[PDB]
């Protein structure tokens, strides 16, 4: 749904373009993934009138294209957003993001003795759905937390 | 003479609704007009055993304001081996001998309680006796719900963090038992609940008291809000973080709260009250603080003096 | 070179147009000065090209406009970036990036026993031009460093 | 060859009901038939970034026992590679270019873990990761367990104190939980309850358990008694005398226990188990200790060894 | 009111001639016509976050010897793990309830100026916040300077020692760069030499300074030498011991000084001033000190005593 | 027979260029075919009066690697042969009657030296004296440095950090000033510059060095690249965080290094290296500190073997 109300339409010719990002969330993609840190050309909608009724975020990324598993990195902010890898100005392919089997560097150790926190280490969390409850399990210190708690960083 | 005039003040339980109230009537009147040479020519001995600087720069600074000369000793150091020196009792009836009462903090309960057996004549006040009493802190509280709230009956106070360790919550609803028509909200995590031994209290006065998993349930109900710190060493790291979001006060959880309400904390706070809360007219601690030195003059002038022409 | 016809950025009614930032300052502008803590309509386009004066960010604000101080603000990033206030599809005045006085909460002093290091403060900084550099005093180490120190990676 | 050549030893769940056997069935062969220089030309590195005195030496004296040389430190207060200034990664990569293995100890959970990824070639064993793990008792336990009673399936294991932070009951259960037929009873006071989540687990395979006021109560039902200090600092002194009255151990208690009944304790113990207690035959803590050498010897030698000979 | 009244006095920069000027005629009027009841009824915090005993048993002094109440600490002692306690921020937002005004000094640099953003109207004192400034060493220096020279511009000052890290030089160098037509020496040694922002500083103004290799250089044009401890752990014992005898003043080298040239050392002194020089007249450094109790009166009336009437 | 037999080794330039050629090759011969009971029955001591885990564990492994037993102590915080009465002269005196071999780290300078007058038949090799020797660490440079590179001779050698205090940067280029060709550059903040004498010394010689403000300067001249960790207790953490922007390296400057580069660094690094560095090919800090038991071995070899047979 290419904000088309007027003209000179944000489009791209290939490459990869993320949409239907919930509002806010935007930019925390940007900043948590690290997306911009390339010479590539972006373009970026925040607070965009969503499809049916209310605000959405949007980026397109030129001759970039992503991973299943980046793709799925996704899923804990935008589980809903859909990931598309336009080529030649037509989108050849729609995917979603589904639940990863771990989340690696982004998250961080709500345990203050966790080791991970004073050391060259990456995060890792391994992921599991509680029944909507998802529980994500640190590498080093192995103890779980709700993704609620892990999320507030 | 006044009926707290020579006397020790070991407990909240010791205290009646009447002293309660006669304390907290006179702390309103030095509050308003100070009386600087009250206790012009007496001396005051402040016996930190246990170090505690805010309560003991509070109590000292009173001690100041009422004109009192102030000897003591903050303590922590070199009593590792303090066990093969002499006991409380003698350490006592020496001080007792030279000042005109004595003002004291220590490590183990009941350390003010056996003071006062010694002490002779000498009034001794507790500032804290390990995990038993504090009934100053209790008294300033009290005057900061009073002197904001307008009464000490038919409160909503909601009681939240430690509940478990956390003395002076159970100071202070021992005290405001004895006051009419309060309802209270405990609202600790389940590891860290008001004891048994307090509820059945409650329930034996008929008191009104409830249960809640956060405070978005009762924040338009009530009127005092309590704030407990959470001692992390009480708990697991991990079992801390995992429940911590849940016990923490930020300004935008107050936009229900009524107008009258606030919020209070005994000491001092950590991530249980952001500092956004601060910018806000319910935000109430610090002021609270300040009420100690009232709270604190009170006793002082009461005690010591026979007959207060306030 | 603002003209690009071909696909890409639109015209806006109101709002701040901020062009010619220097490329990979864009993401740091949006990030340092928190812009998109905001509901508005708000586009970015990064690695742009100036024409062939490098790649440009861009920054684009509805219904949003700041003032000199805020824009002063951006002289040490992009002080060669224009700002362009917008109401109904013209542009009603540019500005530059005016190098300030002093230079609140968002820095950091780099001496370690500086006290604005633990404590609810936001850092200010005293700004004054040198030779080839420009120092910053701090408000309260009360110490002072090359702009290029402070700007601590 | 041996599945656990070469391999790190960090947690217990890393480890299968396979491999557990694996250990104890070498283990109980080097308790009979020695190889006092299986490791010669090895050497073993011993760091206790914390201290562990009982550990320690098991260790050491398993290393020896083997033939290993052994160098290493013991409590770190202010070592430059754990508290001044050197970081964990770079310690382990400079000792790991010095050692053919190293057992460490830290005080952060996930230490051994991280160790792992700078260690290279060189296995790292987990002496104890803060809360967290602990392989080598566990090992130590079923080990004794398993020679005591000859099997590790359908027990009646009773486990008894602090079942909420015991990083050794939780352990414990984990590793009992890969054979089948185990049935559970803990006893323990609800400030200190057996976590949730290996209640749930436990639950998710089915095996029975139950929770238990006291000991009395399961005493003749249980082939295993596994007893744990509990840490009094973890609670008021008032609080926690209210309750030790019905988790210490005396040899009355034992009157009515099966004959094959063993009481097991990781040591050290404090009062929980009384000195009375030390000379019926049930009193099985401290050959549990001297079986931590061949659990040990076992471990040092699957890993370092690409197979056995014995 | 007077200029200086209800303010924060937390840097030597934040202050114009004119008030120095005044600081330090009030100094000299409460020096021969005391006031010992003119802070009557007023309590100040005397807060040694960081010790400094002779810094604050004068201030202390001074507190008293014009009527005012003392409370406070003197602090190093259980605070090595204080950080995971209660902010400064709250810290003065405490006090500030209780006091009339703060006195403090502290370990880290700007901890004054912060102090002031949440003590509300009650004003603080910088007795020392790290390695940035010492108002009141300043003040009593140039006091003295004053006092014994009979002005502050047009003098040949002589600073010698740690010129690098000596944080009083580079705080009186920046006083007397106020006042007019004062020329500089330094006498450092090369690895501890006066830092070029100073020297900018003054080249800026067009003030005269100058390197000397030694004292015997300029000491018959000096009017106030003034010495500093050269920090031995800031060097190497070697190198200390190999320039020592350099910047080390014995009586005998005095001996073509000017009948008012006055030695001033701030500070302990330490090899770098022999004993022989204080039976001699230049020798000031203990007036010196007897000075800063005028020199901090002074500023404690002018900053809670609205209108001065000396 | 071997010119280093039953010699004491204390100080870098008691070493020549033949003796060092010596060690180095040995040391290379051991790292190929170990002797691992070369040096049985051989009891050596482990002395650090002062604590240097690094140090401690290079040598014992070294050690226990050609067979020998070890007793030893560490960190000697009030030990009483260094710290409560006992002369450092009696403890030697006497630990020489119980060992084949002594090592030493000591806090003051010449005291393995000192030693060496009371050490009788038993060789005693210096593993640090205060600020002055530390061989081990030197020849544990060379050797690496002439395995990366290929010769001791005509090298383009950087040092970078503190060549004021740095005490291994020193003892390295004394040592390589013994061979010929080699050039110098001397990148380093002028608080820390390297020392005259050293300077001098060079140029008695007619060794081409030259000072260099920052690494980028010379990244591509140079075969090795030697870190020292910047001391910033040394200096004022405003004046410290001023410097150090030009003396961290990262692996972006490394892009225009030679492909023989090879980063070095003694250990342990804060800072100064990124860990960006860690993972190209001319990081080589790790194996530097690997080859310190080559080193230490070559060196324990030669002095108690009479004669090398490999
Ligand atoms: N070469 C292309 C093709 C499409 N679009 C973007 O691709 C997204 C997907 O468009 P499309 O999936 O083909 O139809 P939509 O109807 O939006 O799919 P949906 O259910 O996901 O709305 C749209 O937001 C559109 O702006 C683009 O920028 N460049
Ligand atoms: N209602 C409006 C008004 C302006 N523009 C943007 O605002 C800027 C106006 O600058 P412009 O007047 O077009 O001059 P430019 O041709 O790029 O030249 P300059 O580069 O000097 O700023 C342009 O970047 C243009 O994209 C817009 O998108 N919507
Ligand atoms: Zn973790």
């Amino acid at each position: 749904m290419t904000h088309d109300n007027k003209l000179q339409v944000e489009a791209i010719k290939r490459g990869t373009v993320i949409d239907h990002i919930p509002a806010q969330i935007g930019f925390k993609l940007l900043s948590l993934f690290k997306l911009t840190e390339t010479d590539q050309r972006i373009t970026i909608g925040l607070n965009l009138p969503s499809g049916e009724m209310g605000r959405k975020d949007l980026i397109k990324i030129e001759n970039t294209f992503l991973s299943e598993d980046q793709v799925d990195q996704l899923a804990l902010y935008a589980p809903q957003a859909t990931v598309n890898r336009i080529d030649n100005y037509e989108v050849v392919g729609k995917s979603r993001p589904s639940l990863p089997e771990r989340i690696d560097n982004v998250l961080v150790c709500p345990n203050s003795n966790c080791i991970s926190h004073a050391e060259p280490v990456s995060s890792s969390f391994a992921v599991r759905k509680r029944a909507n409850d998802i529980a994500l399990k640190c590498k080093y210190c192995e103890k779980e937390f709700s993704h609620n708690v892990v999320l507030a960083n | 003479a006044n009926p707290l005039y020579q006397k020790h003040i070991i407990s909240i339980n010791d205290l009646s609704r009447d002293d309660l109230n006669l304390v907290l009537a006179t702390a309103a009147k030095l509050k308003a007009n100070p009386q600087p040479e009250l206790l012009k020519h007496k001396v005051i001995a402040s016996c930190f055993f246990a170090a505690s600087t805010r309560t003991r720069l509070s109590f000292e600074t009173s001690m100041h304001r009422l004109g009192a000369s102030v000897v003591g000793f903050s303590d922590s150091a070199n009593t590792s081996l303090g066990k093969k020196g002499e006991t409380l009792a003698d350490t006592i009836s020496v001080i007792s001998t030279y000042v005109d009462a004595i003002v004291m903090r220590h490590p183990q309960e009941g350390a003010a309680r056996l003071a006062t057996e010694f002490s002779g004549n000498v009034p001794v006040l507790n500032a804290g006796d390990g995990s038993n009493q504090h009934p100053t802190q209790t008294l300033l509280d009290l005057f900061t719900i009073q002197e904001t709230q307008g009464r000490l009956d038919n409160l909503h106070v909601a009681m939240v963090g430690d509940l478990k360790y956390g003395r002076t919550v159970h100071s202070l609803t021992q005290a405001l038992a004895k006051f009419d028509g309060n309802r209270f909200y405990f609202i600790a995590p389940d590891a860290l609940a008001m004891p048994q031994y307090i509820l059945d209290m409650l329930d034996e006065k008929g008191i009104a008291w409830s249960l809640h998993s956060s405070i978005e349930e009762v924040m338009a109900e009530v009127d005092i809000l309590y704030m407990t710190r959470v001692q992390k060493e009480r708990l697991d790291p991990s079992e801390y973080a995992n429940v911590k979001a849940q016990f923490v006060l930020r300004a935008s959880d107050l936009h229900n709260a009524k107008a009258n309400m606030k919020v209070l904390h005994p000491l001092p706070r950590v991530d249980e009250i952001a500092t956004d809360v601060d910018k806000t007219p319910h935000a109430w601690y610090f002021q609270q603080a300040g009420n100690g030195i009232f709270a604190r003059q009170a006793l002082l002038a009461l005690v010591l003096n026979r007959d207060l022409v306030l």
